[PDB]
């Protein structure tokens, strides 16, 4: 029943004979740190974060990649690139180049970030040129939504507010109109952490697919000296009972390894376990 | 497809 | 021939360029998601699509392709899980009454779709799996009413807001880049005689 | 050492009055009334834009090929007009119809060559003869194509490609997700279609010889028949002679003599 005012004005943007309406000095400098990701064909992007060297990326873009080369966005020509590390939990992964003086990708506070901000998808498909794209914020849960499109060439770029500061990583998840990104603030703790030591905040996951199945006990690991074996089904671990596998790998993944832990494996009948994660 |  | 060219680009108009300021649609669609409803069913990949709260005692209006074939519908709002009830129906228009029995509910205000024209700043709201909003951008394609914001099934029975978040339409997802949604001011119409009487005449 | 941004005080959003909305249609309301729809509706094909005030229209080659007997629709009126084909270049994907009309809605062209990656831009079609059609998007990528993430459609194919002024700024063409469409310049729509209205077709330029880039080989750094010679960027020189148009005037540089030369671009 509730009805708004009727519309009596209605505003545009500039729209002069001499004058456009762009963003472009918006995502002039941004563009500038989203490098390509060459292989040995190219199939990616990557946003440098030192200004150095190291630069972001997905962990699936250099997955199985022959030889890391980048070419950079500054009328210049494939690099040599070494890897630093992959966090295959987060798709995210590091590599460096030898190069100073790069433009660099300011990080925007992920935590900030509201539904409805206006954020722009900045990637380098084949080294040519940057390949923007459009959009908004459409939900926040981890990941962020964009109306953007995300597409293979974004995948591990840069997804950037109207300042130009980077709010996230471009994910490309096999092909519907919604894309997604890792928040700035997740990539920014996992670099840091892949910078210094290799990055590691868990111990075993011999599992797999009433709680979470176990499908494999991996070799010399904390769950076949514990006598995890085969088609275990993992009810508590500690006290907190698990309901999927999902929910279990959160808390293996929460405890920063070398810990110590009971489980509950029901294999017809309940039978305890204590393991020392690695 | 041809000139001078 | 004679080709008319235009004036040389001199000046380029972007955002504001502040480093402390960002351009963001928040606070004109804040309100509106308040009142975008999921759908789904008893018997989470449960989700049927999305519908909009229209009165503050509980009256929501959604697509009739949303919830054909249903127990008794659960509907959640931005809480958990509320038991609805068929208030109405009507195929040819799409649209569909249902009622939950909660009180000051988040109400959506209905704008003159027949004051909207092409070019206008259009939010696609929808609530898909009941965890969440998802709001997506576009404009006023052509006048249903033809939109390039994304309008997919998890939009569907949502919201169609302008740039005051007041209703220009429910969205309807038509199963390339042409998402459509049916005029606010026939769905004022359309859910008045399916709350008085059981459905439509005409 | 992650660099940082500074903290977000300000949110700036559209007008919050309840008496004002914001809307891109004053920016975009003159350029509607040129883009016409193009038919032989129930079954129509394509659109296009009209480019002079006596009824020259541009649309896509592959929006026409095939057809017999085009007719066109323009935004009011409601009648339809027969249209005769002038020109159709296939390797640009543009052709130039015309219809008897005066005065009609003209469309103004924009520099193609002055714009950047993320200029506002707008896809207008008109693909069933009622209305308009308009998507909105940005300027994606640059080169001979501009990539936009507005809806490029067969709807708007043969369409017209807007800035935030209404000008032209390219051709809308539809080819075959990625949410990417792509569009022809205005700059290279205006070369096309001053020659298909002239000559009647695009009259390219030949030399008759076989070119190579040097990766390797690199030292120091006739025309009816054959020849397979070398050049600086053998790309560059295949477009100076097709823009060369039929019997000018010859300049070039040296290597030895005939075969196995190497051109070099510079001037006439």
């Amino acid at each position: 029943i509730q009805s708004m005012p009727k519309v009596k004005e209605r505003v545009s943007v500039p729209s002069k004979d001499d004058t456009i309406y762009s963003y472009h000095d918006s995502i002039k400098d941004s563009i500038k740190a989203v490098v390509n990701i060459s292989t040995e064909r190219a199939l990616g992007s990557g946003v440098i974060i030192s200004k150095d060297g190291y630069i972001v990326t997905n962990n699936h873009v250099i997955d199985g990649a022959d030889k890391i080369k980048v070419t950079i966005p500054g009328s210049n020509k494939e690099y040599s690139a070494t890897l630093v590390g992959t966090d295959s939990e987060s798709d995210l992964a590091v590599i460096r180049i030898t190069k100073d003086n790069l433009p660099t990708i300011k990080f925007s506070d992920s935590n900030d970030i509201s539904v409805g901000d206006l954020v722009f998808a900045i990637g380098n498909p084949f080294g040519v040129g940057e390949s923007v794209t459009q959009g908004i914020v459409s939900a926040l849960n981890n990941f962020i939504q964009t109306d953007a499109s995300i597409n293979p060439g974004n995948s591990g770029g840069a997804l950037i507010d109207s300042r130009g500061g980077l709010v996230g990583i471009n994910t490309a998840i096999i092909s519907h109109g919604i894309g997604f990104a890792i928040p700035s603030n997740m990539v920014k703790d996992t670099v840091t952490q892949l910078i210094k030591t290799g990055k590691i905040e868990r111990g075993y996951l011999g599992v797999g697919l009433e709680g979470a199945v176990v499908i494999s006990v991996e070799k010399d690991s904390p769950a076949k000296k514990a006598g995890i074996l085969v088609w275990d089904l993992i009810t508590e671990v500690n006290g907190k009972k698990v309901k999927n596998t999902n929910e279990l790998r959160n808390l293996i993944g929460s405890m920063l390894p070398n810990q110590r832990v009971t489980l509950k494996v029901i294999r017809d009948k309940k039978e305890r376990a204590f393991t020392l994660t690695l | 497809a041809a000139a001078a």
